């Protein structure tokens, strides 16, 4: 299967290793993957079903 | 004390533990890859391959196809009964050449015959000692065992030892399995080394495989004395 | 952007289908009588009939021989071999003269051959190889952008195959005339096997898996003298690093090139190959030893030799190898009675002035008039070259001063800063020590 | 990088001109022979266009007058990136090569290539790898976690790169360069963790570089040559490329440029003592200058009406008018007592040597009576001197003793002329014995 | 085909009777009476093979018929006969020192004959089958070969099943197989399975299938030089030596030896000697060291006869400091018998430029071949043989197909011989470049 970020929908390259979402770039993961509150993890997960 | 080590190699910055050979050169001769696309590996836009056959194959002198009364020619001249021979023989180079060689037969009805100095070499190949012509052909084992060479100790060492120079193309697998090939080639590698005894008793017993169909090894020279066979001095 | 050096004015010898030459035409000034000797040259050349004949052009030094033989080149066209030379060539380390003056005459015969391009490539979906310890054949399907192909092979191209370390998934490069197998990589659809891989991955060809392609191919005699006459044997197709022995020319005996020229024989009469006899083109004649001028004779009256053209710029000047042999133009008496001499005249005012404005319409610079008439005063008083290559500098102190256009001014700068060789010589003749 | 004690010509650091190529009294180290460096500044601008090819400029003046220094300040100013080949004219008679191959050798290596292409790379910081095997190693996998100072990923590694991992061995700490496409892992240090020293990359981990390739035409005729790899580059043994290889690698440069995918860029080669060629080389050399793919000659030479090697008669420079029609001329002249004094203390500030001002008078003076060179060796002897009485500043005896000490040209011909009897002459004639 | 129409190909032998008395123009020799007399009694020389070790000398004018002379004994000379044509200055080499260049020029043209019997069975193989024993030791096998017209089984022994295995045929490769010798060879595969592998690769070739019946006899003869055989038996692959030149000195004891074998094998009756001749042109360029190791070589049983040519007056020996008759020193010289030929005059250069331009297929008129006669009184004889051929393509440059008066005149103006080139050139000397490197390039003083 096709790997991709989860937060756009773009060609994934990096999967954070804290939370397992992966992500496109940087400016991505610094104002998005990093300093999100918990709880959305498990809902942007269940989109791809991964939780 | 031990020659200077030109290489760089995988260091630690300090049930088993792996030691992988890494050594590589410190000059790096890069290469693009516009040329070693467009004038070596051949594409639908060059004429590599098509000129190589053409040179090689289809103009070739020694093809039985078009050049059969040369062939036949050779043929009584030498007295070797394959016409295909002297196809492979030019077709090859020169170590390939080296390592597979037969002592195959030769027919009698030929011209190339058993030089004096060729019969005066194979008389004494299994003759023992106290036979004259054996001691008039081992001069210098004699020498050897006279002047008591085999104890004399190493005198010189090399300075420095390098690996050969690595050439690096950026983005392109090919180029490192043919240079991968080229530095280890196993053909060539297991004729410079041996087969350990219980791998051959695995070969022969347990496999199946016959004795002549093992690859050709121990071609390597043996050094003079045990302290000539490395570098490295205690 | 373009590139010129001291030629590529040079189109041809600008002759009509009468076979005479206009006054200014294909980049020439003048010299009608030699050009007229160099297009019935290059008919008799075309005429493909003839082995053996010889030219030898004369004259002073910038009078235009080269600019002939390059004319001669350019009129022939680029399919007919045409091999440069200079006389000083011939003077080896690792062969003799005699040698390599053989493979020079052997270079201007070519070939032509009709040949076929057909290559397989593309994805590759299946590699089912079957027996009857040895395979029969091997079953390949091969897949593109534009639709799916299966092929069966042959266990020798499977032994490559499996030597260049092809599995499911790859995309490969078949050759089937000649048997070429090449790995190109993985393609973009196994790229998320695994988040770091070592292997590249390139997307899908976008045409056929099949594609046919009609090729000419051109060979001179001297490669197919080559091929044959490697003395550590063959080579493999990827030879990054060479052999551990130095391969050295060695001289080729006659006996190769008979059987060479009996394969050649045999392949022309079926309609496979072309003939076509080309120009060895010899500069500076006057250098080579006797011997080379000895061997030459005998060269030249080969059935196989080619139209040998040669030029020089002496006068009675004893040839080398010798002490008290006064001969003409270098060229000793024995060989130029074979020749055919064509003179060389030189130039007057207004062809100088006229080839100094062609040479600096080709470089797109811009004179104007009254430094042309001291231009050209200038290569009448020392010469036609140096007036010939103060042109760019005369264009690179133009534009220094945010001009476009020569001046006066910047070519009496150009003559202040630049010498020539008489200046030169006066300078060093009035000198204390060593200039 | 490009180590170097101190050289001749290494208080030069290129031409000094203005912008409307007008030299300057002394500007980048260079004093004097303004229409000399004019002159040379024109070449450089000739090579910077391009356009043109072919041209050999000959440079011809007195013994220790700025030649070599001339050609020092033109590639010096040419920069990096453009080829610079500087040969003797005694480099040519070889004993496995000839010596028109060894010209052509010569002539092809001084024209580039300019190749542009991008490669992909992975470069950051390893924090934790993980490794597990089984009994056969049959199957293996892994984790590699990897970082910046921006970002954070983990990554599942296929078996290959495992195996390409364990050797070259990557520990925890390291910054580490991958290339995907090759498999080629590079160790550029340890980073900033005291618990060499390497600072840890940022911005973006997945960096895709282009780079700038430069390469000669003779690189290109070494590996197109079949008969030897890219290792006679380095060993010296091409021995004798053939023609028609060479007119593979002339057409294809051509079908290069014409697409677009390479640009050609020209440079200058310099044969140093070019009358110690022979009349076969410049034969050569006429017919060499009027190709395409011919970059600009520089030739430097100081004999004056002298007898060219291979023949009987003497010739202007040494050098055959058939190749001086081929020529434009530059001349060089000698040097005034101010610009030999400009010259000294040059040297003197290059060479880290502090003079007093009577000494710079007397060097000046002992220069313009008997050599450049002379003073400009003096001058590194009596610092020697100066040290060894254990001061700084070197005075006017500490030259003196210099002079005393070293002996010049013409006063060494003077005792050989007074003292010849204990000498051996042309004719092997000697006295030993200084009785009777 | 692969010759073109070279300096002398109209000669084909020498125009003799049978009691040895030349034809005035005839099999493409036109006058030299004596010499084509002497030719042929040198041909019958040879011819004969009962005398060896004997020099003769071609001795004349250059543009007279010296190579002519050689060229027509070497045609009329026959095949399977060796000619050995070489220049003088082939044998100054870097790798092999004269004397041995020298050796090999006078082995390369001495020959042996040898005669046998060929039996060959070739066709396609429609099946192959081995039968292999308990034991292992001898092996069997069904040879199935086929051609179009008959087909047969053979059986075979264990070494061509082991020989059969390598260069290994797969069912319809083209063999043929020796049955007195055991020849084995692998011709290719046939075109009926030209359509089966869909890529052939790089070590096949198409061929034919062999028509016919399968079993021919035919008996071919081979003669092979002495070189031949002291290359093949210097090494262990001479065959690369003999193709690439590399002999590398040969030794004198393996040459002992074959010219023993040599002897033994014509005594006992296997092989006779064919002799051959040797021709030297320009002989001139010849070191004294090669002179004294000619007149040496020619004093031994299995030495061929040594044609020389050479056309320089008195001048003087290579390696010497003092002159001598035709180049050569007179110990070589009282070992020679000299042919010496005579210059041309009207008719014999008209008849002789009637058969160039005849072999060169060149209509001329009355009035053109009077003027290239003339020409050639004057000038020499290849000024007017170059100028027919030049004046053929100015003939159609004007859409004519005979030469007329015009266009050689046109070709005279257009290109120059030896005696106007060297007049100009001494009218215009300031323009040259003379012995002493002065030139005067300007134009204006
Ligand atoms: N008839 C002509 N028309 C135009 N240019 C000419 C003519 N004759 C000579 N030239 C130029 O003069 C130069 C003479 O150089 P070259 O021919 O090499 O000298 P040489 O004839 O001594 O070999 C050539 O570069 C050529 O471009
Ligand atoms: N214009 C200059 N500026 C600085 N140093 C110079 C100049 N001209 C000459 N020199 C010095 O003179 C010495 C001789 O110069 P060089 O050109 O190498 O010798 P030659 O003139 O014999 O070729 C060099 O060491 C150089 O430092
Ligand atoms: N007797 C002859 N009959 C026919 N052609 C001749 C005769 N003699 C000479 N020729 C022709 O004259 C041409 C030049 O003579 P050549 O044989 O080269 O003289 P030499 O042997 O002295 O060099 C040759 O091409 C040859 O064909």
């Amino acid at each position: 299967a096709k790997k991709y970020c989860d937060v756009t929908g773009l060609k994934g390259f990096y999967k954070s290793p804290t939370n397992n979402i992966r992500y496109h770039n940087a400016e991505i993961y610094q104002l998005i993957v990093k300093p999100m509150a918990p709880g959305v993890d498990q809902e942007y997960l269940k989109l791809r079903g991964a939780n | 004390d031990s020659p200077f080590s030109f290489t760089t190699f995988g260091k630690t910055t300090s049930k088993f533990t792996d030691l992988i050979y890494s050594s590589r050169n410190p000059i790096k001769y890069s290469l693009p890859r516009l040329i070693y696309e467009d004038l070596i590996l051949p594409n639908y836009n060059n004429d590599v391959d098509i000129a190589n056959k053409l040179k090689n194959v289809k103009f070739n002198i020694f093809n039985p196809s078009t050049n059969y009364e040369l062939c036949l020619f050779l043929s009584k001249l030498t007295g070797e009964p394959s016409l295909n021979e002297f196809f492979r023989v030019s077709t090859t180079p020169l170590l390939k050449r080296v390592i597979e060689r037969t002592n195959g037969p030769k027919n009698t009805d030929s011209l190339s015959f058993k030089t004096i100095t060729q019969e005066l070499l194979e008389v004494t190949r299994n003759a023992p000692s106290e036979g004259v012509m054996a001691s008039l052909l081992n001069v210098e084992k004699h020498a050897y065992e006279r002047e008591y060479l085999n104890c004399i100790q190493r005198g010189y060492h090399p300075n420095v030892s390098a690996p050969p120079v690595t050439i690096e193309v950026l983005g392109s697998s090919h180029v490192t399995n043919s240079i991968n090939n080229e530095l280890f080639d196993p053909l060539i590698s297991q004729a410079l080394s041996d087969i350990p005894a219980i791998t051959q008793y695995n070969m022969h017993v347990k496999k199946g495989i016959p004795v002549e169909d093992f690859p050709k090894t121990g071609l390597f020279p043996e050094p003079l004395n045990k302290n000539f066979s490395s570098n490295i001095s205690m | 952007v373009t590139r010129t050096a001291a030629h590529t004015h040079i189109k041809g010898l600008g002759l009509d289908e009468s076979g005479v030459a206009k006054r200014v035409e294909g980049g020439f000034v003048g010299q009608i009588e030699a050009r007229e000797a160099c297009g019935v040259i290059v008919d008799l050349i075309k005429a493909k009939k003839m082995s053996g004949r010889a030219i030898l052009l004369a004259g002073g030094p910038s009078t235009g021989k080269t600019a002939l033989a390059l004319a001669i080149s350019q009129e022939l066209g680029p399919k007919v071999p045409f091999c440069p030379l200079v006389g000083s060539e011939l003077y080896s380390v690792e062969v003799k003269k005699t040698e390599t003056l053989m493979e020079n005459f052997r270079r201007a015969i070519g070939l032509r051959i009709k040949e076929t391009k057909e290559v397989y490539e593309g994805e590759v979906t299946e590699l089912t190889p079957e027996d009857a310890k040895t395979i029969s054949h091997v079953i390949v399907g091969l897949k593109s952008a534009k639709g799916t192909k299966t092929l069966r092979l042959d266990p020798t191209i499977y032994e490559s195959i499996q030597r260049e370390k092809v599995s499911i998934g790859d995309v490969i490069y078949i050759e089937a005339n000649t048997g070429a197998v090449k790995r190109v990589g993985r393609s973009d659809a196994y790229a998320t096997e695994f988040d770091l891989e070592t292997e590249e991955y390139v997307p899908l060809p976008k045409g056929e898996v099949h594609k046919k392609k009609e090729i000419v191919q051109d060979v001179t005699l001297h490669d197919l003298d080559v091929a044959n006459a490697r003395p550590q044997g063959g080579q493999d197709v990827i030879s990054m690093m060479g052999q551990l022995l130095k391969p050295k020319k060695t001289e080729i005996t006659e006996k190769l090139r008979q059987e060479v020229n009996k394969v050649v024989a045999k392949y022309i009469d079926q309609g496979v190959a072309e003939l076509i006899p080309g120009v060895l083109f010899i500069d500076e004649v006057n250098m080579l030893d006797i011997e080379i001028f000895t061997y030459l004779n005998k060269a030249l009256e080969s059935n196989i030799a080619p139209v040998v053209v040669l030029a020089s710029n002496r006068g009675m000047t004893t040839v080398r190898g010798t002490e008290d042999v006064i001969s003409p133009h270098g060229v000793p008496p024995d060989l130029i009675d074979r020749l055919l001499i064509v003179r060389t005249l030189p130039y007057d005012k207004d062809e100088i002035r006229t080839i100094i404005e062609r040479r600096a319409t080709v470089e797109r610079l811009q004179v104007e008039s009254s430094a042309l008439d001291l231009l050209a005063t200038m290569g009448t008083e020392t010469s036609l070259r140096y007036a010939l290559q103060l042109l760019a500098p005369c264009g690179i102190l133009a534009q220094t001063s945010n001009r476009k256009e020569i001046v006066v001014n910047d070519v009496n700068e150009a003559k202040l800063l630049f010498l020539d060789a008489k200046r030169s010589t006066k300078i060093l003749e009035t000198s204390a020590n060593y200039l | 990088k490009s180590l170097s004690l101190i050289a001749a010509h290494s208080h030069i650091t290129g031409l000094g001109l203005d912008e409307n190529l007008q030299p300057r009294p002394t500007s980048e180290g260079m004093v004097g022979q303004l229409q000399a460096r004019r002159a040379a500044g024109v070449i450089l601008k000739m090579v910077q266009n391009g356009t043109i090819a072919g041209r050999a400029v000959l440079v011809a003046g007195p013994p220790s007058t700025g030649k070599t220094a001339l050609a020092m300040g033109v590639s010096q100013s040419l920069g990096k990136d453009v080829p610079f080949t500087a040969i003797a004219g005694s480099e040519i008679f070889s004993l496995e090569l000839s010596k028109t191959e060894a010209l052509t050798q010569a002539f092809r290596k001084s024209i580039g290539i300019k190749i542009k292409e991008e490669t992909e790379l992975i470069e950051g910081e390893v924090v934790e790898i993980q490794i597990d095997r089984s009994i056969t190693g049959g199957h293996k996998q892994g984790k590699l976690t990897i970082k910046t100072t921006d970002m954070e990923t983990i990554y599942e590694l296929g078996n290959k790169m495992i195996d390409g991992l364990t050797k070259e061995k990557v520990l925890a700490g390291d910054v580490i360069s991958i290339d995907k496409a090759s498999g080629k892992i590079t160790k550029l240090g340890r980073s900033f963790a005291r618990s060499r020293f390497v600072q840890c990359p940022e911005g973006e981990l997945q960096k895709r570089k282009t780079v700038v390739h430069t390469v000669s035409l003779h690189e290109i005729d070494v590996i197109n040559s079949r008969t030897q790899g890219f290792l006679a580059l380095f060993t010296g043994d091409t021995g004798e490329i053939r023609s028609e290889v060479r007119d593979q690698i002339n057409t294809k440069v051509a079908e290069w440029k014409e697409e677009g995918k390479a640009e050609i860029v020209p440079g200058v080669l310099f044969i140093d003592e070019v009358h110690m060629l022979d009349i076969e080389c410049f034969s050569f050399i006429n017919r060499a200058l009027e190709d395409e793919f011919a970059p600009i000659v520089m030739m430097a030479t100081n004999r004056g009406v002298s007898k060219t090697r291979g023949t009987n008669y003497k010739s202007p420079h040494g050098l055959p008018l058939d190749l001086l029609d081929r020529s434009i001329i530059i001349t060089t002249k000698s040097y005034n007592e101010q610009e030999i004094k400009t010259i000294l203390s040059i040297r003197a500030q290059e060479e880290e040597v502090e003079l007093s001002s009577d000494a710079l008078d007397l060097l000046t003076k002992t220069g313009v009576e008997t050599s450049l060179r002379y003073s400009s060796n003096l001058i590194s002897v009596a610092q020697q001197i100066a040290m060894k009485r254990k001061n700084n500043t070197v005075e006017v005896e500490d030259v003196k003793r210099a002079y005393l000490l070293f002996l010049d040209s013409a006063r060494s011909v003077k005792y050989v002329q007074e003292n010849e009897s204990q000498y051996i002459d042309d004719q092997g004639n000697v006295q030993i014995s200084i009785a009777k």
